[PDB]
């Protein structure tokens, strides 16, 4: 079977591959080589689980194929899903409706995770007989007991626009909402012909009527949007408003939440922004991370780029990592190492492990040696490649003959720009 | 008023093209987003994955029922086996229809919950310097917002009446040309094409329409223009100089006639 | 019916061995890139990978698309194929991100087996028993029926208007009453069939559906129904809490055993077309464990990206994209293959051509292109057909060539400069 | 809640005798 | 078009009372119901936007609004 | 009450006599004497109102008073007569054009003024009785001078319920609309305390006649017009700014109406002025299209600043003078402000630490002189108020000269700011 998340370009990276001490194994869980960087993201890693400070931010620096986003991906896979990981491209900020501010700030708030626990006295069990004249009385029911509840004007009106009927499953709580929980416990037979699309029969409840409900459920910070319109989950589903009031974001919920904490019905639970290719944003979102990192509740922000001394976006200013001095000044920089004959051929076999392919030695070595000349994300694809070639060759074990005709039927970069001589 | 009303004459077969009862799918099992509003948390997470209807119950219920009680305290030729068996067989599938249905129609969850978002939903005024709704002075939504300021916020009822002394005299722009409901459609469609559409309009006029009352004192004046009742009396001396005789005269008290030759003219 | 530039293209002439045959399957050369656009359907047919990208480079006039073509129809209908031009991702509406990701999540296919069943007929009577279900009388040439359905569903068939002679159509599984009209016997004519439909649905459904569904709600009976009109724009679907919980609820109903994946495949033409801001957030999007195999098709050789106008890079891509795509080369055809592809062209849209004609045709292909010399085929049958001739002669497509001239003689008399 | 219960009971017996 | 505008009260209930929140106008002339004929002008846009955008009446259609 | 002192609020008018001529040191302004009579000339102009579509243009050096003579101009116009002030760059809007936004701007300084004679009641109701059977009653209304009674109908006991309207209460009643406006309490409208009352603020009673006839005027800008005839949304001109009322009989026929108005004598006209400040933003579209707007008989005068010298035209690249076509530079009456002396510096700067009270030594004012000589007249009059913090901390009288070279060390201009940045400072 397969699933929808199948094996990727990173699904090699099953966690950080650190130790106790955040020492650096040679060979781990996904992660290979790259030590002096591993142990800075195991750092960064442990001063996010912290969470004590705001403000901070990494930029893993390194040329095109040494393992940012895969020490990225490492860093989210050991972050379980208890903190919000969000992982945002360097260009899924330049939209239209929203300016490209208020995209970081949606993006930063939406790395701060609140667990809400909420409690409430609930009233559950069979309708047997509702009966009215407004006054009137409810008889609900339930395998441990039958009750009686008289009626007010607003619960009668509530009943009467719900159209509940006998052996529905109503759901009563205080300040009655009303929830039309489940469907009739009897008066089946209906499936002789249809049922309505919300009809769930299940059966009649147990125990105790009354109960104590207590729900937890993990939000985001970026629940401004909840609050923002007259029908705002709906807006929670698409691209919803052009940008929520500060007069809003910035007070209103923030005092809220931070009553929540103190009255103990909520936590928050700092997170990870990971923005990988943030060499593309324009001198305008620098200027502004410039100050938000300076906010009092901002999560960490980890950088990927993989460009030297380059003109930044917006402006003719050459910059290291193509980004504002000004900001660079309150990153903290790491670097990654370009892989050796060593690590690549680990990698490279890592990668033959993940969807089981029988490579032999001689093909590791070949694979390796072309790698190490043309590109590693090349040679990690000729896996495969040379995979397919082989068992449409009737063959189990892939060899140097079918890598060497997978090499030649698929160019790389640098062939393909030498043999780009006819210029069309 | 155009009594033209360019009413589309599109074709017949065209008026429905994606209609197919035998050849869609049933997306009510990736319904995630009518599942905000109307689905709890409480609902998917704890009671369904214990009060799930078992077949063996189902089969099980399908016996004799029993009379209700009746409380009155007030102290401390033959048949046909095949026929049967045909009988047997469909209320069998009945039974198995309504297992299946019963378990598909619950098996997605909320994305947040009924009471996720009453938690997270606050006073519907958020940042309005008008307080929202209090019970009474009990807590601190009542003492915390003044009448002061909120008389400093004017809603468009107020808005409507403060400028009703200029909407009388300053709307006065006529549309050039008036087209009737929008657009007719010539066609030989779906019996129940048009139901739908009436009902619909039917439930908007009932709804919004009693509240667009305010809109129609602009509406009236946008929609029609009448002269000012002293267009040509700005002008007219004749009549200027009868106003001012008239108005010395009232001063004093007494009796004037006045003569006329005309029907019209005493119109 | 009427024929395209490529309808001739039935797919990738490859034998049991993967060698690609000199002609078949109405390709003709390319011989490597045949056989590296199979070896890579075979990855499709897999489906146990993702975030793959193969960039088929070449001069104008290669058989780049035609490849990408026979990919499609040799994987068929089963399996998704979504093509997009690069210019088409400059949307005004939503953001190019978005229109990226919905494509991307569009491709992926999902085909899903639906048990539904439809009662269909003449009502006969209608008698609810404040209402614990209704009573209805469906008739159909097979004899009468007589229905429960739950009071819910009474509320539909109020709504429908339906009564006693009315033809309907009940979905057991929503209560999606349509009213067909009115029996003919008193318009539609009366159903003739088992009033009972149940039959199933193994129609198949794409994995953006699933957004489409979920982004806007669907109903009324409150304010709601004022969001039916306001011109329904498409917007960005969060990626945080909407496609995720879509991924979520399609494993869960992949492990119980009634939905089924097929990741489909992805086609984007003229790719140096797209800015360097789309190249990047592509380059790292296509890494995620959930993307689709996509299939770029480049046009032009070494020049500026869009967005950059101070970087060139091979085929208008960064090198950061072109790293992790597979290159396939389409090179130029020989004369004998040009002939090879006119003669085909010609005997799929009907025009039978004498040996002369055809080998002069095939000269002009080479003396201006080939899909000058192809272009030329359908004028010179019409003015064989009006001159009497049902073939083409020497004497039509030589006049013809006359008449429609190509973008180098078209250039050479502009050089006027007026 | 068992109270329920061992009301009915009794109220049956009751019943069950008059 | 099918609007109706009110001009006020009859003038024969102006004696009614001393003072009242009621616009007076005199009893109408001429016949009831009286068929007029007017030479208007109107560009080709205005009939365009009329149909564009159309106001019209006897349904819901402020809507436009 | 507390509206603060800014930069151009010692200024109330033009130092102007009644043949516009410029006194030295006169209602605010000093100096500029050519420049401000070319100001009295085109404000009497203004004030005369029976020419449109006029523009002038104040150029000159920063700093040199174009502003406040716009302001001074402003304020000897005074309300009655519309004048708006606008910046530059204002019209540079996302969901409006330049040209829309420039309409707006100038339709927005034309007003037309309806005089109407409706006649009301005012008097101190004295008693309201009224019976429920449609309900009827009467009531007493009382004026110094006389009392009288009134039988009331059924909506005039209606609105009289809604207002809650009660006796001792002065109330005006408009008997054209039956609107009725409580003006306040009167002696009498003690409710002789002995419940929940909180209300004493009493007033005298209506003096005059019962039944008199008073004028009343409603005089709003044809902007206003046009914006709530647009479409039935009659409330953009509070509600927002969302606005493209198109060209058609919307605002041909606002135009065409007041044109039959004035005719007949309903409402005329009163022109108005645009002070378009830092005019060097306007785009070579903007200027285009003012260069026929100024010709509409419903133009009103126009008055720009600015600073720029010859430099290109924002949008192109064509060297002009004042930053503006000589397109559109031939409508216009060039002033030239020139740069203040000694003496004229001395007494703006005099008039400015007056107005903001703060007390000047006679050394402070000559190194206030040298200072603003040396440097820019705006750097020397924003060292007043500084220059008074430090004296008020030491608990001094007046400001010293000791405290104004503590402040002049203490903030920096922009030539010692350059100067001082000799360091690469993030270029
Ligand atoms: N240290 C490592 N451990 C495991 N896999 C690695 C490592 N370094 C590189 N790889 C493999 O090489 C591939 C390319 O690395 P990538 O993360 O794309 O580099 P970059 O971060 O510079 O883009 C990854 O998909 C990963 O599977
Ligand atoms: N291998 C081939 N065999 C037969 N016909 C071909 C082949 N390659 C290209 N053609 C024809 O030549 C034309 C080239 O079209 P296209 O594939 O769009 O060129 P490009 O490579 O520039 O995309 C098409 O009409 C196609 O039918
Ligand atoms: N003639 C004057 N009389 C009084 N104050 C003046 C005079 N001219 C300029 N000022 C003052 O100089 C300050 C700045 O000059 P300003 O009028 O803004 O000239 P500019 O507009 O050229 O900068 C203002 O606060 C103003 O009060």
């Amino acid at each position: 079977v397969t699933r929808i998340e199948r094996i990727g370009a990173h699904s090699h990276i099953r966690g950080l591959g650190l130790d106790d001490a955040l020492e650096p194994r040679q060979a781990s869980q996904g992660m290979v080589g790259q030590l002096a960087a591993r142990r800075a993201a195991g750092v960064v890693l442990e001063m996010i689980r912290e969470g004590k400070i705001a403000g901070r931010a990494v930029l893993i620096a390194g040329q095109p194929g040494t393992g940012k986003t895969a020490i990225a991906m490492g860093m989210a896979q050991a972050l379980g899903p208890d903190t919000p990981f969000t992982a945002i491209a360097g260009s899924e900020i330049f939209s239209l409706e929203m300016s490209k501010t208020e995209a970081l700030t949606q993006a930063f708030r939406r790395s701060i995770g609140v667990r809400i626990k909420e409690e409430t006295e609930i009233i559950e069990g069979e309708v047997v007989e509702i009966q009215i004249d407004k006054v009137g009385k409810l008889t609900l029911k339930t395998t441990e007991m039958e009750t009686i509840y008289d009626l007010g004007t607003k619960m009668i009106e509530s009943l009467t626009k719900d159209k509940v009927q006998a052996g529905d499953v109503i759901t009563i709580d205080k300040a009655t909402g009303k929830i039309s929980k489940l469907g009739r416990s009897f008066t089946r037979a209906r499936d002789y012909d249809a049922m309505g699309s919300q009809t769930k029969f299940v059966q009649c409840p147990d125990g105790e009527l009354q109960k104590r409900k207590e729900v937890v459920h993990t939000v985001s910070l970026h629940e401004i949007d909840v609050i923002n319109s007259r029908t705002q989950g709906f807006l929670a589903l698409f691209s919803g408003d052009t940008g929520e009031i500060k007069s809003e974001v910035r007070e209103q919920i923030n005092a809220k939440v931070a009553e929540w904490r103190e009255e103990g019905k909520a936590e928050i639970i700092p997170g990870v922004l990971f923005i990988d290719e943030v060499h593309m944003l324009d001198i305008e979102s620098f200027s502004f991370l410039n100050r938000a990192l300076e906010s009092d509740m901002a999560p960490v922000l980890i950088m990927a780029t993989n460009r030297g001394i380059t003109r930044i976006r917006g402006t003719s200013y050459q910059s290291p990592h193509g980004i504002p001095i000004d900001l660079l000044d309150r990153l903290l920089i790491v670097s990654t190492t370009p892989y050796s004959e060593k690590d690549t051929k680990q990698i490279l076999r890592i990668r033959c492990e993940e969807e089981d392919v029988e490579m032999s030695e001689d093909a590791y070595t070949v694979l390796t040696r072309i790698g190490l000349e043309t590109s590693l994300r090349y040679a990690i694809q000729l896996i495969t490649a040379a995979s397919l070639v082989c068992r449409k060759r009737k063959g189990t074990e892939v060899q140097v003959d079918d890598i060497k005709r997978v090499y030649s039927l698929f160019l790389d970069e640098s062939r393909s720009t030498q043999y780009m001589k006819e210029y069309q | 008023i155009t009594p033209g009303i360019c009413f589309s004459t599109a074709s017949l077969v065209l008026r429905a093209t994606d209609v197919h009862p035998l050849q869609r799918i049933d997306m009510g099992r990736f319904d995630l987003i009518g599942l905000e509003g109307r689905v709890s948390r409480y609902e998917a997470d704890t009671f369904l994955p214990r009060h799930r209807l078992s077949r063996r119950v189902l089969l099980e219920v399908a016996t004799a029922p029993d009379p209700p009680p009746r409380p009155k305290p007030v102290k401390m030729p033959f048949y046909l086996d095949s026929l049967e068996e045909k009988r047997k067989r469909q209320r069998s599938e009945r039974l198995e229809r309504i297992f299946q249905l019963s378990e598909a129609h619950g098996a997605l969850a909320p994305v947040y919950g009924t009471e996720v978002l009453d938690f997270c939903t606050l006073p519907q005024p958020v940042a309005s310097p008008i307080g929202p709704r209090s019970p009474g002075p009990s807590h601190p939504t009542f003492w915390t917002y003044t009448e002061a300021a909120h008389r400093a916020v004017l809603f468009p009822q107020q808005r409507l009446d403060q400028l009703s002394e200029i909407i009388e005299r300053f709307i006065f722009v006529m549309p050039p040309v008036e087209a009737p409901p929008p657009s007719l459609h010539a066609c030989h469609p779906p019996p129940w094409l048009a139901p739908r559409q009436a009902a619909f309009q039917e439930q908007l006029a009932s709804e919004l329409w009693p509240r667009a009352r305010p809109l129609h004192r602009i509406v009236c004046n946008m929609r029609t223009q009448f002269p000012d009742l002293r267009l040509i009396q700005y002008d007219c001396g004749k009549l200027q100089t009868l106003a001012v005789l008239l108005r010395q005269l009232k001063a004093e008290g007494h009796r004037v006639l006045i003569f006329t030759q005309m029907t019209r003219m005493l119109d | 019916q009427r024929i395209a530039s490529h309808s001739h293209v039935k797919g990738l002439g490859l034998d049991e061995s993967g060698l690609a045959k000199q002609a078949a399957s109405g390709l003709v050369g390319q011989e490597n890139a045949r056989e590296a656009c199979g070896v890579i359907v075979e990855l499709i047919k897999s489906k146990k990978m993702a975030g793959r990208a193969v960039l088929l480079a070449g001069p104008p006039g290669t058989g780049k698309t035609a490849l990408a073509l026979a990919i499609a129809q040799e994987l068929g209908s089963k399996v998704p194929f979504c093509p997009m031009v690069g210019s088409e991702v400059y949307s005004t509406e939503i953001k190019k991100t978005e229109v990226l990701m919905e494509n991307f999540r569009r491709a992926i296919g999902l085909r899903i087996k639906e048990t539904k069943e439809v009662y269909e007929g003449e009502v006969t009577e209608l008698t609810p028993c404040t209402i614990s279900h209704v009573i209805i009388g469906l008739k159909t040439a097979k004899g009468t029926k007589q229905l429960k359905l739950d009071p819910s569903i009474f509320e539909s068939l109020q709504k429908e208007r339906v009564e006693a002679g009315d033809v309907i159509y009940i979905e057991a599984n929503s209560g999606a009453v349509k009213r067909q009209g009115r029996c003919d016997t008193y318009y539609v004519p009366l159903p003739k069939g088992d009033v009972h439909k149940k039959k199933e649905i193994i129609q198949d459904v794409t994995l953006h559906d699933l957004d489409v569904a979920n982004a806007r709600p669907q109903g009324g009976q409150d304010i709601l129904s004022m969001m039916g009109q306001l011109m329904k724009p498409k917007k960005t679907e969060i990626t945080d809490k909407l496609r995720g919980e879509i991924n979520k609820v399609v494993n869960k109903y992949i492990d119980q055993g009634i939905a089924e994946l097929v990741p489909g495949v992805l086609f984007v033409d003229e790719v140096h077309m797209l800015d360097i801001e789309c190249f990047t957030y592509l380059h790292r999007a296509l890494e995620s464990s959930i993307a689709p195999i996509v299939i770029f098709a480049s046009n032009r050789g070494n020049c500026v990206i869009r967005g950059t106008e101070d970087i060139t890079s091979p085929h208008g891509i960064p090198l950061d994209l072109l790293d992790r795509v597979m290159i396939i080369r389409t090179m130029l055809y020989t004369p004998q293959e040009m002939k090879q592809i006119i003669k085909i062209r010609a005997q799929t849209e009907g025009i039978n051509i004498s040996e002369e004609a055809l080998n002069h045709l095939g000269e002009i292909g080479t003396k201006t292109t080939l899909r000058y010399s192809v272009q030329l085929l359908t004028p010179a049958n019409l003015l064989a057909k009006i001159n009497g001739k049902d073939s083409i002669e020497k004497e039509h497509v030589e006049e013809i060539s006359e008449l429609f001239y190509d973008a180098k003689s078209s250039a050479k008399i502009l050089a006027d400069q007026q | 809640a068992r109270a329920f219960k061992i009301i009915r009971e009794a109220y049956k017996k009751y019943i069950t005798a008059h | 078009s099918g609007a109706v505008k009110r001009q006020g009260r009859c003038d024969t209930y102006a004696t009614e009372f001393d003072l009242e929140a009621e616009e007076y106008v005199p009893l109408p002339k001429g016949d009831v119901h009286k068929k007029k004929e007017i030479i208007q002008d109107v560009t080709l846009h205005d009939l365009d936007v009329a149909n564009a955008r159309p106001q019209g009446g006897q349904d819901i259609l402020s809507m436009m609004g």
